[PDB]
Protein backbone atom coordinates (compact mmCIF):
# COMPACT_ATOMS: atom_id res chain seq x y z
CA UNK A 1 0.00 0.00 0.00
CA UNK A 2 1.23 3.56 -0.67
CA UNK A 3 1.95 5.39 2.59
CA UNK A 4 1.28 9.14 2.70
CA UNK A 5 3.01 10.97 5.57
CA UNK A 6 1.83 14.27 7.08
CA UNK A 7 2.82 16.02 10.31
CA UNK A 8 0.01 15.80 12.91
CA UNK A 9 0.22 19.55 13.70
CA UNK A 10 1.07 22.61 11.52
CA UNK A 11 -0.29 30.81 12.64
CA UNK A 12 -1.93 34.30 12.80
CA UNK A 13 -4.84 35.27 10.61
CA UNK A 14 -3.60 36.67 7.23
CA UNK A 15 -0.27 34.77 7.33
CA UNK A 16 0.57 32.20 4.71
CA UNK A 17 1.05 28.49 5.51
CA UNK A 18 1.78 25.29 3.65
CA UNK A 19 0.93 21.63 4.39
CA UNK A 20 3.45 18.90 3.39
CA UNK A 21 2.51 15.38 2.19
CA UNK A 22 5.31 12.83 1.53
CA UNK A 23 4.50 9.71 -0.51
CA UNK A 24 6.38 6.33 -0.16
CA UNK A 25 6.13 5.92 -4.01
CA UNK A 26 5.65 8.15 -7.10
CA UNK A 27 2.00 9.11 -7.61
CA UNK A 28 2.51 9.78 -11.36
CA UNK A 29 0.37 7.49 -13.53
CA UNK A 30 1.22 6.34 -17.10
CA UNK A 31 -1.21 9.08 -18.42
CA UNK A 32 1.14 11.83 -17.09
CA UNK A 33 -1.39 12.75 -14.32
CA UNK A 34 -0.58 12.72 -10.58
CA UNK A 35 -3.56 11.32 -8.62
CA UNK A 36 -3.03 13.32 -5.38
CA UNK A 37 -5.94 15.08 -3.60
CA UNK A 38 -6.19 17.60 -0.78
CA UNK A 39 -9.22 17.84 1.54
CA UNK A 40 -10.03 20.17 4.42
CA UNK A 41 -12.13 18.82 7.31
CA UNK A 42 -13.40 21.79 9.30
CA UNK A 43 -14.27 21.15 12.97
CA UNK A 44 -17.13 18.66 13.31
CA UNK A 45 -17.89 18.70 9.50
CA UNK A 46 -17.40 16.25 6.62
CA UNK A 47 -14.23 16.55 4.55
CA UNK A 48 -14.38 18.96 1.60
CA UNK A 49 -12.34 18.72 -1.60
CA UNK A 50 -9.74 21.44 -2.30
CA UNK A 51 -7.36 20.09 -4.96
CA UNK A 52 -7.33 17.07 -7.31
CA UNK A 53 -4.72 15.78 -9.81
CA UNK A 54 -2.06 17.35 -7.47
CA UNK A 55 -2.56 20.97 -8.70
CA UNK A 56 -6.18 21.45 -9.99
CA UNK A 57 -8.31 23.66 -7.76
CA UNK A 58 -11.81 22.22 -7.39
CA UNK A 59 -14.83 24.33 -8.48
CA UNK A 60 -15.89 26.81 -5.73
CA UNK A 61 -12.51 26.62 -3.91
CA UNK A 62 -10.79 29.91 -3.07
CA UNK A 63 -7.70 30.78 -5.20
CA UNK A 64 -5.90 31.21 -1.81
CA UNK A 65 -5.38 27.39 -2.05
CA UNK A 66 -2.93 25.90 -4.53
CA UNK A 67 -1.27 22.54 -4.91
CA UNK A 68 2.15 21.51 -6.19
CA UNK A 69 4.58 18.63 -5.99
CA UNK A 70 7.52 16.77 -7.47
CA UNK A 71 8.57 13.16 -7.06
CA UNK A 72 7.26 12.06 -3.67
CA UNK A 73 6.85 15.54 -2.07
CA UNK A 74 3.53 17.45 -2.31
CA UNK A 75 2.58 20.84 -0.95
CA UNK A 76 -0.69 22.65 -0.25
CA UNK A 77 -0.09 26.41 -0.17
CA UNK A 78 -2.60 28.63 1.64
CA UNK A 79 -2.29 32.41 1.06
CA UNK A 80 -3.86 34.75 3.64
CA UNK A 81 -5.14 32.17 6.20
CA UNK A 82 -8.73 32.89 7.44
CA UNK A 83 -10.80 31.47 10.34
CA UNK A 84 -12.71 29.25 7.84
CA UNK A 85 -9.39 27.46 6.99
CA UNK A 86 -9.10 25.98 10.53
CA UNK A 87 -9.35 22.17 10.60
CA UNK A 88 -7.49 19.09 9.48
CA UNK A 89 -5.94 18.83 6.00
CA UNK A 90 -5.68 15.36 4.43
CA UNK A 91 -3.78 14.31 1.33
CA UNK A 92 -4.96 11.20 -0.55
CA UNK A 93 -3.70 9.12 -3.49
CA UNK A 94 -5.87 7.36 -6.09
CA UNK A 95 -3.03 5.99 -8.32
CA UNK A 96 -2.98 2.48 -6.68
CA UNK A 97 -5.43 0.26 -4.80
CA UNK A 98 -6.05 0.58 -2.02
CA UNK A 99 -6.65 4.35 -2.07
CA UNK A 100 -4.89 5.78 0.99
CA UNK A 101 -4.89 9.03 3.00
CA UNK A 102 -2.23 10.90 4.92
CA UNK A 103 -2.75 11.06 8.69
CA UNK A 104 -4.00 14.70 8.51
CA UNK A 105 -2.36 17.96 9.57
CA UNK A 106 -4.23 20.18 12.07
CA UNK A 107 -4.25 23.91 11.42
CA UNK A 108 -5.23 26.30 14.23
CA UNK A 109 -5.06 30.12 14.39
CA UNK A 110 -3.60 31.63 17.66
CA UNK B 1 -28.08 21.76 -4.74
CA UNK B 2 -26.12 18.47 -4.64
CA UNK B 3 -26.92 16.61 -1.42
CA UNK B 4 -25.96 13.18 -0.04
CA UNK B 5 -28.27 12.43 2.91
CA UNK B 6 -26.98 9.63 5.17
CA UNK B 7 -29.02 7.59 7.68
CA UNK B 8 -28.92 8.17 11.45
CA UNK B 9 -26.63 6.93 14.20
CA UNK B 10 -26.70 3.19 15.10
CA UNK B 11 -25.72 1.55 18.41
CA UNK B 12 -25.28 -2.21 17.88
CA UNK B 13 -24.00 -5.31 19.61
CA UNK B 14 -20.90 -7.20 18.46
CA UNK B 15 -21.56 -9.80 15.74
CA UNK B 16 -24.62 -7.95 14.36
CA UNK B 17 -24.87 -6.42 10.84
CA UNK B 18 -25.78 -2.79 9.94
CA UNK B 19 -27.05 -1.42 6.62
CA UNK B 20 -26.73 2.36 6.22
CA UNK B 21 -28.10 4.51 3.36
CA UNK B 22 -26.86 7.48 1.28
CA UNK B 23 -29.62 9.21 -0.69
CA UNK B 24 -28.40 11.36 -3.56
CA UNK B 25 -30.17 14.45 -4.95
CA UNK B 26 -29.29 17.47 -7.12
CA UNK B 27 -27.28 15.53 -9.76
CA UNK B 28 -27.66 12.45 -11.98
CA UNK B 29 -26.93 9.55 -9.58
CA UNK B 30 -26.19 7.06 -12.41
CA UNK B 31 -23.48 9.27 -14.02
CA UNK B 32 -20.96 9.26 -11.05
CA UNK B 33 -19.06 6.87 -8.84
CA UNK B 34 -19.86 6.76 -5.12
CA UNK B 35 -17.31 5.76 -2.49
CA UNK B 36 -17.30 5.14 1.22
CA UNK B 37 -14.76 6.24 3.84
CA UNK B 38 -14.29 5.28 7.54
CA UNK B 39 -13.20 7.84 10.15
CA UNK B 40 -12.24 6.76 13.66
CA UNK B 41 -10.40 8.81 16.21
CA UNK B 42 -6.62 8.07 16.04
CA UNK B 43 -6.97 6.57 12.52
CA UNK B 44 -7.88 9.69 10.27
CA UNK B 45 -9.62 8.53 7.05
CA UNK B 46 -9.65 5.12 5.40
CA UNK B 47 -11.09 4.15 1.99
CA UNK B 48 -13.60 1.23 2.06
CA UNK B 49 -14.82 0.84 -1.53
CA UNK B 50 -16.41 2.38 -4.61
CA UNK B 51 -19.53 1.60 -6.61
CA UNK B 52 -20.64 2.83 -10.04
CA UNK B 53 -24.46 2.88 -9.55
CA UNK B 54 -25.32 2.69 -13.29
CA UNK B 55 -23.48 -0.69 -13.74
CA UNK B 56 -23.43 -1.92 -10.07
CA UNK B 57 -19.62 -2.50 -10.44
CA UNK B 58 -18.16 -2.35 -6.93
CA UNK B 59 -14.60 -2.83 -5.66
CA UNK B 60 -13.09 -2.83 -2.19
CA UNK B 61 -10.11 -2.09 -0.09
CA UNK B 62 -8.81 -5.64 0.53
CA UNK B 63 -9.05 -5.13 4.31
CA UNK B 64 -12.87 -4.52 4.03
CA UNK B 65 -13.56 -7.20 1.33
CA UNK B 66 -14.82 -9.61 4.08
CA UNK B 67 -16.96 -7.01 5.93
CA UNK B 68 -18.46 -4.34 3.61
CA UNK B 69 -21.05 -4.81 0.88
CA UNK B 70 -21.92 -1.90 -1.43
CA UNK B 71 -25.17 -1.68 -3.38
CA UNK B 72 -27.11 1.07 -5.16
CA UNK B 73 -30.81 1.39 -5.93
CA UNK B 74 -31.10 3.43 -9.19
CA UNK B 75 -34.89 3.90 -8.74
CA UNK B 76 -34.50 5.74 -5.33
CA UNK B 77 -30.99 7.24 -6.07
CA UNK B 78 -29.76 5.55 -2.84
CA UNK B 79 -26.42 3.90 -2.15
CA UNK B 80 -26.13 1.40 0.70
CA UNK B 81 -23.31 -0.02 2.72
CA UNK B 82 -23.75 -3.17 4.76
CA UNK B 83 -21.21 -4.20 7.46
CA UNK B 84 -21.41 -7.73 8.86
CA UNK B 85 -19.77 -9.26 11.98
CA UNK B 86 -19.50 -5.91 13.73
CA UNK B 87 -16.66 -5.50 16.28
CA UNK B 88 -15.58 -2.58 18.50
CA UNK B 89 -13.04 -1.67 15.73
CA UNK B 90 -16.02 -0.90 13.41
CA UNK B 91 -17.09 1.97 15.79
CA UNK B 92 -16.60 4.94 13.44
CA UNK B 93 -18.22 7.63 11.33
CA UNK B 94 -18.85 6.40 7.77
CA UNK B 95 -19.10 8.78 4.82
CA UNK B 96 -20.47 8.35 1.38
CA UNK B 97 -19.33 10.76 -1.36
CA UNK B 98 -19.61 11.28 -5.10
CA UNK B 99 -16.47 11.41 -7.28
CA UNK B 100 -15.67 14.11 -9.80
CA UNK B 101 -15.18 12.66 -13.27
CA UNK B 102 -17.07 10.09 -15.32
CA UNK B 103 -17.37 6.27 -15.70
CA UNK B 104 -13.93 5.39 -17.16
CA UNK B 105 -11.98 7.80 -14.92
CA UNK B 106 -12.52 9.81 -11.73
CA UNK B 107 -10.25 12.04 -9.65
CA UNK B 108 -11.60 12.81 -6.16
CA UNK B 109 -14.63 12.81 -3.83
CA UNK B 110 -16.22 16.19 -4.58
CA UNK B 111 -19.51 16.09 -2.61
CA UNK B 112 -19.74 14.29 0.72
CA UNK B 113 -22.55 13.02 2.90
CA UNK B 114 -22.79 14.17 6.51
CA UNK B 115 -21.53 10.84 7.94
CA UNK B 116 -23.33 7.99 9.78
CA UNK B 117 -22.10 7.25 13.32
CA UNK B 118 -21.91 3.48 14.12
CA UNK B 119 -21.08 2.49 17.71
CA UNK B 120 -20.49 -1.22 18.52
CA UNK B 121 -20.88 -2.09 22.25
CA UNK B 122 -21.75 -5.19 24.49
C1 LIG C 1 -5.80 6.11 -12.76
C2 LIG C 1 -5.45 4.93 -12.33
C3 LIG C 1 -5.83 4.31 -11.04
N1 LIG C 1 -6.84 3.21 -11.03
C4 LIG C 1 -7.68 2.94 -12.28
C5 LIG C 1 -8.44 1.61 -12.47
C6 LIG C 1 -9.64 2.02 -13.26
C7 LIG C 1 -10.72 1.01 -13.61
C8 LIG C 1 -10.18 -0.23 -14.35
C9 LIG C 1 -11.31 -1.17 -14.70
C10 LIG C 1 -12.32 -0.51 -15.60
C11 LIG C 1 -13.38 -1.45 -16.18
C12 LIG C 1 -14.29 -0.77 -17.18
O1 LIG C 1 -13.56 -0.28 -18.29
C13 LIG C 1 -14.95 0.50 -16.54
N2 LIG C 1 -16.14 0.16 -15.65
C14 LIG C 1 -16.88 1.34 -15.07
C15 LIG C 1 -17.89 0.78 -14.10
O2 LIG C 1 -18.88 -0.01 -14.78
C16 LIG C 1 -18.23 -1.12 -15.35
C17 LIG C 1 -17.20 -0.66 -16.34
C18 LIG C 1 -13.85 1.35 -15.89
C19 LIG C 1 -12.98 0.71 -14.85
C20 LIG C 1 -13.68 0.24 -13.59
C21 LIG C 1 -11.84 1.72 -14.42
C22 LIG C 1 -12.43 3.03 -13.79
C23 LIG C 1 -11.28 3.99 -13.38
C24 LIG C 1 -10.17 3.31 -12.53
C25 LIG C 1 -10.73 2.95 -11.14
C26 LIG C 1 -8.82 4.03 -12.36
O3 LIG C 1 -8.81 4.88 -11.14
C27 LIG C 1 -9.30 6.15 -11.26
C28 LIG C 1 -9.19 6.85 -9.97
O4 LIG C 1 -9.67 6.68 -12.26
C29 LIG C 1 -5.80 2.00 -11.21
C30 LIG C 1 -5.35 1.48 -9.86
C31 LIG C 1 -6.20 2.15 -8.87
C32 LIG C 1 -7.35 2.68 -9.68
Amino acid sequence: DIILTQDELSVTSGESVSISCRSSKSLLYKDGKTYLNWFLQRPGQSPQLLIYLMSTRASGVSDRFSGSGSGTDFTLEISRVKAEDVGVYYCQQLVEYPYTFGGGTKLEIK
Amino acid sequence: QVHLQQSGAELLRPGTSVKMSCKASGYTFTNYWIGWTKQRPGHGLEWIGDIYPRSGYNNYNEKFKGKATLTADKSSSTAYMQFSSLTSEDSAIYYCARYYGSWSYYYAMDYWGQGTSVTVSS
